[PDB]
């Protein structure tokens, strides 16, 4: 009476474990654990979206309106919330594109699960009801498609395509950050028209380096790339035409020394005269090999001796370090050049072609810029990112690498496949996914119900974050697909969707002149990976843990 | 607030120094910082709130008065407002939440002012100018209560006391109840003066039905229960005699520093017996004066008892003294501390009892409460709020407390005002053109008082979750030509404020919505005072305690 | 395990007869004769009842002899005080020993002027309280400041018997304990 | 420089309503297998060790004491649903608790404002106690037969329904006798006595018109059985009453020592003689009696007990008619009690129990359930209570209704349709109302082991014929008519769910902040 047995046979496993079955509304306390995070993620979504501030312990700072960059860093408890995570993060690895909408949608259908699970339907009839609507969903979603790109180069069509991507993060001004894109994207690509080539493209071809200082405005499009490196010898210039040529060498620039026991031996003084001068002539007899073939710039790939470095800055060859694999490996696809470790003459049809190499002041600190022109184009390009803050070039960078993340989209389906965007997209399967709950019979039609209620959110969340009341803008928005017979015959009810900005109602004014669209590749996985999100959360009905 | 000061530095003082502009800034975050809890109970949009006291009792309450009186505040700066809002509910008893929020804003938007290099004495000096203009302006703009034939001068007051509570809803209904019961419970005084006593009516906690189904006593209800079971509970038939007695009824010892002592053992049951029989004497000539209800301040022993079981009569004890007294004067009874008169003789006469109707006791939820109706020399009335726990109905008995002072003032003074936050808007254009008139250094003075002065109407909409600057801007709008009416009615565009429920500007007086004007006056003086003694503050000496 | 001491502990010998018919008689007069011949004791020690108006040749016996008592270390407390008509706290104080007197017939309530006490004794120290048992003074006790002043009352006078441990905490007498009859019919109603 | 010594820190905005509403679903779901007839049951350990097993709602909740104050709102409906009618408890919190539930996701997903939902909810319950008047009708009072199924509704979630046959009469009976003739049914609870007596049998009991005393006589002379008592009641003691003045007496003569205690024997001898003026023979006082005053009353064969309770002497003086008078002069013919007989002292090895019977409507009685534990005693009593409680209500009102999920379900279905045809703004929360009181219905068929999706389907369709009689069974789960089984409540009880229940809805909803430590 005064103390119970308190769970006898608990023995049996440690006192640190504990078990947690769908009963005691512990599956309703899971969606409410979502319900914790997923309200942040509610004033992130959209351009109107809300960064983040995250402190870690070791006290590194990233601002950020993405989910699957944000959820990296929080220690999280709830395995449930865990799949959101790794949910996010497949989708930022392979389409680097539409995160904040998987959480935004597998919260949601966790949070219209909560109505069905309190009304008494079995966790497997819920599955088939979502798998049901996942492959009515899909299928709409190739029939439902307008437009295309057709062309990989163009400046008017990239503006269609880098614009509604860059726009959820970081939007301020529209052309100055979609400029900087467009135009990097054209440099890097091998047009190759009316050749018949498979396409190619890499995203670690363009990478963006942060510098201080400056302002937005000022940021411009470098051909090659950069660092900040400081020329040992002499710095030139260059105002020398008629092209220089590169070689490069993986191995240090010095003697190549023996991997075991390399320890001098002189038996007798003729040898301590020659020994030191012997150094000097090899040396020098193998820098004329290469300085009779025009080179005037070697990248080294790793410490270069000062003997070594004499004999260079002689005949003004510029040296550069590199010590790393990438950052050597990145250098050669500008020029086009072949590396081998010897340290002999370079093979001519191996030489690079750079014109010019300049240092200037851009951050205060030393840097070597190289140039292209537009003969000999080259890829690999880099962007120069002008900005003040650093927090800001984080988010900035990974906008970039969100916008080069969505040219890679392009390249392997068979084209571009636009949709209509601004929720436009997700307001037509409401209609359509309701319309199929009434085709098909069952107790599963309710579960159908509710997968088309989850989709309210896209909409719902930039009539909040934008400023305006979503009892008034959301119902309005309906008007535009409950109606019927209306003149035109080629209908042009599809393009309307929510505003952030202007005029009352809401419905904007097409998503069309606005020039802002969807790609199908991210919708298709999106979904495919959201439900798989709340797939995984509620086939389970127990829970065990360990040590809290 | 970025470090702490030196401590003492070639003083020699036992405590803490600090001076400077920094106390300054603490008082401005101290005066906002106990005014955040009171920002959102303001207005009818506003939320309740609950102060927990570490022991598992709770108390839901919407108005500042008590909140602030119950946080336990230790920098002396936020007391000022802590009393403040007690001030206001001893005198006028409505806008506690109100004056927190003007005299927090009052202070944070001179906090501006004082690093300009305007001292404080100019700066009280323009607010003061601005205060005795808005004064007359408010006098000229208000409007007296007899003001239509119809009444619903009384029923739309209640609505504006009424509103931000949990029975906001059903101000409806209650508000026929409130101007009901002040209407019975009137006085005379000072040869014409008529008065109406706050709290003469009986609040009680009663648990049951809902809000909407309170029923109104015509009379007076005491909360007390019977003595015995044996007792007869209902007394019908007219003319029901009142006694109010006070006098110590149970058996008490002799003299208070007295001895018996007695040689004699024949006459020691005697002395017994005459003790036990000079108490009953009393109650023998109460029985023949043939009251059938009589109330007692004190106690009732068993002896007396059986006298009232016997003869019928109602003995209750355990009353309270300031109830007696409304007894005896709405039953038409008097006030008997002893039974006594002019010459030597002990007797009682028939004219110190009451009459009334009708005397019932009812039970509801585990509370006796002794109904008694129909007075004939004068009315009462008595509420039974009903709710789902006594914690609950503490805010409907603070908010029926609230709303007989604000009836209390609009028929002691005929002049209101729209609320909706119409003459905070209205000084607003009226201040603006007296500014320029001034020209020197009082013109900011003036102006960021008017500035202040918006807090109210902004603060609706805050708490709405709607768009706070379109309804401003209207308002601001519409109050903007106001001053340039261009009179000759037609000199429409005045009397306008906020409508929350649907979010629109449309006319106070036909949406049923006034307010007293003495309430805004003494809140604007005391908002006001209270703003000085922050401002000429400089320097804080903090003394440890020994 | 207090339940079962609330029975007796809590019970005088006339509250003891109301758990005649429900507990056990064996259980009930076993304590009922131990609590009567503690009443017994305290019978024998009521030695004293009214205020001693004393004068110095005796204090040399009244006030210290008594305080040895039967030197069974029988101590005596003995409450002195210095009186002085002129002031407001003497007055007082000499009915408080007047009041306690009729109830604490065991303690002593002694009273003597302080000009008669010692030689050329501060008027403004007066009135002076002192507490002897055993022959050693337990308590030196200054004006009545610490006991309220001017508005002293019985209760606070009661209150310093029990912490010179002249009064025991849960005696029936004190009016800390002695709950008033009406207050106890209340708590019969609603329990 | 704190500024505040109670929570400085706040907890504002959603997420403190998040703590509300997920508080008031967790009070709900330790109780939602406590209703319908196939009710599980529950078992509390309170600190001072008295164990209890109990099922009804209000039991539950005031042995519980919980830390989270807005949850404690909820606690307390079951303490207002008691005292006001004393069944059914159990709704009103699951109902709160799904009008709560139903209404979270409007702040966090619609955005609508609290004040607009205390509106839709007041025009809901206006709706709902009119369609309530609509679906009860009257019924026979005087009619014993009838009264019996009605008790036999509550009884039959209890453990008591096996004897059913025995509680009905047993009530029945009860409830009649207090019941009198004057709100035209002023008889309360507290003149009914239950006296618990641990052993027996609980099919052998019967409602004996009395009062049970729990003692034995003073002397062992009297005789145990009487064929005429007569009562008579008093207050002051037999014993000799000291006086509050402390008088002291100077005994200076040899004689007065003695004619003291001669003068005690004689008052005690005058007081006595006064008691046999009107030759009473059963006497009952409060206080304690003297062993010199028991001698003399022999002669008279008055019968004495002492040490009664304050509220026994007052049960005894409403069934023999016997005034309670203090002093031993005022003793007439009139006062001495009349009209009563059957005094027997049944010998049982616990204690000694007096029994009473009859031949100033007001009457009382004393019903002695036998059993087989102290705890399940208790079980009994508190459906003793409950059995009552629902009788109370009938007789008060002759007003009816359905019960057993069809009565809420003929809310839910008349509110959906005005839901649609409203077309406003408090059109959202209006339906939210209409969708809280489908868990009743649910809860009972989920207990009932049937599947509530289908169930709950058809049952949509049967009520849109426009049937409102049709509710669920608890055993197999069927969607026959309730006419032919006999569920049947009050009134009262669904009348007080959905007024406490929108009523407890609205003080929790207007909560945005949560604070402590005042130390009041
Ligand atoms: N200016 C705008 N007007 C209307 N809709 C917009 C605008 N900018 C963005 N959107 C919509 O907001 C949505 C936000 O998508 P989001 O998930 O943030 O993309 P990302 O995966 O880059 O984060 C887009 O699908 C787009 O349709
Ligand atoms: N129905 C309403 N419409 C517009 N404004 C209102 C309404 N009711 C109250 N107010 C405004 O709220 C302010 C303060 O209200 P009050 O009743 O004092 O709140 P509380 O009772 O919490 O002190 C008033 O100045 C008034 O203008
Ligand atoms: N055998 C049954 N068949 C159908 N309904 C039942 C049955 N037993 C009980 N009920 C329903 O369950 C409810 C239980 O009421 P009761 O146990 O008295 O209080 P509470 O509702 O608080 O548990 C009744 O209102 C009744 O309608
Ligand atoms: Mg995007
Ligand atoms: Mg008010
Ligand atoms: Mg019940």
């Amino acid at each position: 009476s005064l103390r119970l047995p308190q769970n006898p046979n608990a023995g049996l496993f440690k006192q640190g474990y504990n078990s947690y079955s769908n009963a005691d509304g512990q599956i309703i306390k899971s969606i409410a654990a979502i319900r914790e995070l997923h309200q942040m993620c509610l004033t992130s979504m959209g351009p109107c979206g809300r960064n983040k501030i995250i402190v870690n312990h070791l006290g590194k700072i990233i601002i950020t309106n993405d989910a699957a960059t944000m959820l990296r860093e929080l220690d999280i408890v709830h395995p449930a919330v865990k799949v959101l995570v790794m949910a996010t993060e497949q989708q930022k690895i392979d389409m680097g594109d539409g995160t904040n909408l998987v959480m935004i949608l597998a919260g949601e259908l966790l949070n219209v699960s909560e109505k069905l699970i309190s009304m008494g339907l079995s966790a497997v009839e819920i599955i088939q009801g979502y798998n049901m609507a996942r492959k009515f969903t899909l299928k709409e979603l190739d029939e439902m498609v307008v437009g295309e790109i057709t062309d990989k180069n163009d400046k008017n069509e990239l503006l269609k395509m880098i614009k509604p991507v860059i726009s959820s993060k970081k939007y301020g001004s529209e052309d100055i950050l979609s400029e900087l894109v467009s135009e990097a994207v054209s440099h890097v690509l091998p047009v190759a028209q009316q050749a018949g080539e498979i396409p190619y493209f890499n995203v670690d071809s363009i990478r963006v380096v942060k510098i201080m200082g400056g302002s937005l405005s000022n940021s411009t499009v470098i051909k090659g790339m950069v660092f900040n490196r400081e020329p040992e010898g002499h710095v030139k210039s260059l105002s020398e035409d008629k092209k220089h040529k590169v070689a490069v060498f993986t191995c240090p620039l010095d003697i190549a020394n023996t991997e075991t026991k390399g320890t001098v031996l002189l038996h007798n003084a003729q040898e301590m005269l020659d020994f030191s001068k012997g150094e000097e002539k090899q040396i020098d007899a193998m820098m004329k090999e290469i300085a009779d073939m025009g080179v005037e710039c070697i990248v080294a790939g790793a410490g270069v001796g000062e003997l070594a470095l004499h004999y260079l800055n002689r005949y003004g060859i510029l040296v550069l370090k590199v010590p790393s694999k990438f950052e050597l490996r990145r250098l050669c696809r500008v020029c086009g050049a072949t590396p081998l470790p010897r340290l002999g003459a370079p093979t001519p049809e191996e030489l690079g072609l750079v014109e010019t190499v300049k240092t200037m002041e851009i951050g205060g600190d030393r840097v070597t810029v190289f140039k292209q022109e537009q003969g000999e184009i080259s890829r690999t390009s880099t962007i120069i990112l002008r900005g003040a803050t650093q927090n800001n070039l984080d988010d900035i960078e990974r906008a970039i690498d969100d916008g080069v993340a969505a040219v890679k989209g392009l390249m392997k389906p068979s084209g571009g496949k636009l949709l209509p965007g601004a929720g436009a997209t997700e307001i037509e399967l409401i209609s359509r996914i309701t319309k199929y709950g009434e085709r098909t019979p069952g107790l599963l039609q309710l579960a159908i119900k509710q997968f088309a209620v989850a989709f309210e959110v896209v909409p719902r969340t930039l009539a909040e974050t934008a400023g305006l009341d979503v009892n008034e803008v959301l119902p309005n928005l309906y008007a535009a697909h409950n109606v019927t017979e209306p003149g035109a015959v080629k209908t042009d009810h599809l393009y309307k969707g929510v505003d952030i900005d202007g005029e009352s109602d809401e419905g904007v004014k097409d998503i069309r002149e606005e020039n802002i669209y969807d790609m199908l590749a991210t919708k298709k996985f999106a979904i495919n990976v959201a439900t798989e999100a709340a797939t995984t959360v509620l086939s389970i009905d127990q829970i065990i843990m360990a040590k809290k | 607030q970025l470090f702490n000061n030196s401590r003492s530095d070639t003083l020699f003082l036992g405590g803490e120094k600090i001076s400077g502009d920094d106390i300054r800034n603490q008082n401005v975050l101290a005066t906002m910082a106990v005014a955040n809890v009171v920002k959102s109970s303001l207005g009818p949009v506003g939320l309740d709130k609950m102060l927990v006291d570490d022991i598992g009792d709770f108390t839901v309450t919407n108005d500042g008065a008590t909140i602030l009186s119950l946080l336990d505040v230790q920098h002396p700066a936020g007391k000022i407002l802590v009393e403040l809002a007690q001030q206001q509910d001893r005198e006028i008893g409505d806008g506690t939440t109100s004056v927190v929020i003007i005299a927090s804003e009052l202070l944070k938007r001179a906090n501006e002012l004082v690093k300009n290099k305007i001292h404080p004495t100019t700066i009280i000096t323009g607010f003061r100018v601005a205060l005795r203009e808005a004064i007359r302006f408010i006098n000229e703009v208000l409007s007296t209560s007899v003001d239509t034939l119809g009444k619903e001068t009384l029923i739309n007051i209640a609505k504006t006391s009424m509103s931000s509570k949990i029975i906001g809803a059903d101000s409806d209904f209650f508000s026929n109840m409130v101007v009901d019961a002040l209407l019975a419970v009137k006085t005379q005084n000072s040869k014409g003066e008529i008065k109406y006593p706050v709290k003469a009516v009986n609040v009680l906690k009663a648990h049951g039905k809902s809000a909407t189904e309170s029923l109104l006593v015509p009379g007076y209800a005491l909360n007390c229960t019977v003595a015995s079971q044996a007792m007869p509970k209902r007394i019908a038939g007219g003319n029901v005699k009142i006694a109010c007695l006070d006098l110590n009824l149970q058996k008490a010892r002799m003299a208070m520093g007295v001895q018996i002592n007695i040689d004699d053992p024949e006459q020691l049951e005697q002395i017994r017996k005459r003790e036990a029989g000079i108490v009953l004497e009393r109650v023998k000539k109460i029985i023949d004066a043939g009251a059938q209800v009589v109330l007692t301040t004190k106690g009732i022993d068993d002896l007396c008892l059986k006298e009232f079981v016997e003869a019928k009569i109602m003995g209750v004890r355990r009353c309270k003294k300031e109830d007696l007294r409304r007894i005896a004067r709405a039953t038409g009874a008097t006030l008997v501390s002893s039974m006594s008169n002019l010459e030597g003789e002990e007797t009682f006469e028939s004219s110190y009892l009451g009459l009334c109707d009708e005397v019932v006791q009812a039970k509801f939820s585990d509370d006796e409460c002794i109904l008694i109706k129909g007075t004939s020399k004068h009315s009462s009335s008595s509420i039974i709020l009903r709710g789902a726990n006594d914690y609950s109905l503490d805010e409907m008995e603070r908010s029926l407390h609230d709303s007989l002072s604000v009836v209390k003032r609009t028929l002691e003074s005929g002049n209101v005002v729209p609320g909706g936050g119409c003459v905070e808007a209205a000084l607003n254009i009226y201040l603006d053109n007296f500014a320029t008139t001034v020209g020197s250094r009082e013109q900011l003075a003036i102006a960021e008082f008017a500035a202040a002065l918006l807090i109210i109407p902004k603060t609706l909409a805050v708490n709405a979750a709607k768009d706070s600057s379109e309804l401003v801007a209207k308002l601001r709008s519409y109050h903007a030509a106001s001053q340039m009416a261009k009179p000759e009615k037609r000199r429409s565009y005045r009397n306008y404020g906020l409508d929350l429920i649907r979010g629109k500007i449309v006319d106070e007086i036909h949406a049923g919505v006034l307010e007293p004007t003495i309430s805004k006056v003494k809140s604007l003086k005391s908002a006001l005072e209270a703003c000085v003694a922050i401002l000429r503050i400089d320097t804080m000496i903090t003394v440890d305690p020994e | 395990a207090k339940q079962h001491e609330n029975r007796l502990e809590d019970k005088d010998l006339s509250d003891l007869e109301e758990l005649e018919d429900d507990e056990d008689e064996d259980f009930l007069e076993a304590y009922k004769i131990k609590r009567l011949n503690e009443i017994r004791k305290l019978q024998e020690r009521s030695k004293f009842g009214e205020v001693f108006h004393i004068n110095k040749p005796e204090y040399n016996k009244e006030v210290t002899l008594a305080s040895q008592g039967k030197k069974d270390d029988g101590g005596v407390y003995v409450f002195v005080h210095l009186s002085l008509q002129s002031k407001l706290q003497s007055r007082i104080l000499s009915h408080l020993f007047q009041s306690a007197a009729c109830k604490f017939r065991e303690i002593k309530f002694v009273e003597i002027p302080a000009n008669r006490a010692i030689e050329n004794y501060p008027e403004s120290n007066c009135p002076t309280l002192i507490v002897y048992y055993r022959g050693e003074v337990i308590k030196n006790m200054i004006t009545l400041l610490e006991l309220g002043g001017n508005n002293s009352k019985m209760e606070d006078f009661e209150d310093f018997m029990v912490k010179v441990g002249a009064v025991a905490e849960g005696d029936n007498r004190l009016i800390m304990n002695r709950d008033d009859e009406e207050s106890r019919e209340e708590r019969k109603l609603h329990y | 420089v704190v500024f505040m010594n109670a929570s400085q820190e706040r907890t504002t905005g959603r997420q403190a309503q998040i703590s509300n509403i997920t508080a008031a679903k967790a009070v709900a779901d330790v109780i939602r297998t406590c209703l319908g007839p196939k009710a599980m049951l529950k078992m509390l350990l309170d600190p001072m060790g008295g164990l209890v097993l109990t099922n009804d709602g209000h039991a539950i909740l005031r042995e519980i004491d919980v830390a989270h104050p807005a949850a404690k709102s909820m606690l307390e409906l079951s303490r207002t649903q008691d005292e006001e009618v004393g069944d059914g408890t159990t709704t009103v919190i699951i109902l709160a608790g799904e009008i709560l539930a139903q209404c979270a996701p409007y702040l966090i997903e619609k955005n609508i404002h609290p004040v607009i939902i205390i509106q839709a909810l007041k025009k809901a319950l206006t709706d709902a106690l009119e369609v309530i008047k609509q679906v009860s009708k009257p019924v026979d009072v005087e009619n014993d037969a009838a009264m019996k199924k009605l008790i036999q509704a509550s009884i039959g979630t209890k453990y008591v329904i096996h004897w059913s046959e025995k509680m009905c009469e047993l009530a029945l009976d009860a409830v009649k006798t207090v019941r009198k003739d004057l709100n035209f049914e002023i008889d309360i609870k507290r003149y009914v006595r239950v006296e618990k007596i641990p052993g027996g049998d609980v099919l052998d009991s019967r409602v004996l018109k009395g009062v049970l005393l729990n003692k034995d006589v003073v002397h062992p002379k009297m005789s145990r059985h009487i064929e005429n008592p007569r009562v008579v009641l008093l207050d002051c003691p037999l014993e000799y009453k000291k006086g509050e003045s402390q008088t002291n007496i100077e005994i200076e003569k040899e004689e007065d020592w003695n004619r003291i205690l001669q003068i005690e024997e004689e008052q005690v001898q005058l007081m006595c003689e006064q008691i046999l003026a009107v030759r009473p023979t059963l006497v009952i006082t409060e206080k304690g009696v003297s062993d010199l005053a028991q001698h003399y009353l022999l002669k008279g064969g008055c019968s004495v007990l002492r040490r009664v309770k304050k509220s026994d002497n007052n049960r005894i003086a409403r069934v023999t008619g016997a005034t309670i008078v203090n002093r031993v002069e005022d003793l007439k013919e009139s006062d001495v009690g009349t009209n009563c007989g059957l005094f027997k002292v049944e010998m049982i090895g616990d204690e000694y129990f007096s029994f009473l019977d009859n031949c100033g409507l007001q009457k009382a009685c004393t019903i002695m359930l036998r059993g087989g534990s102290k705890d399940i005693l208790n079980e009994i009593d508190r459906n003793l209570q409950d059995a009552m409680a629902v009788a109370r209500n009938v007789m008060l009102s002759p007003s009816l209704s359905p019960g057993g999920g069809a009565t809420e379900m003929a809310v839910s279905v008349k509110l959906a349709e005005k839901a649609k045809q409203l077309e406003g703004i408090q059109q959202w929360p209006y339906q939210a109302v209409a969708d809280a009181m489908e868990c009743i219905p649910r809860t009972l068929i989920q207990n009932a082991g049937g599947d509530p999706i289908r169930l709950l389907s058809q049952l949509r369709a049967k009520h849109a014929q426009g049937n409102f009689t049709t509710g669920i069974d608890g055993d197999k789960g069927k969607i026959v008519d309730m006419v032919s089984y006999g569920i049947w409540e009050p009134e009262v009880i669904k009348q007080q769910s959905v007024k406490t229940a929108i009523e407890s809805a609205c003080l929790l909803l207007r909560v945005d902040d949560i604070v402590s430590g005042v130390r009041k």
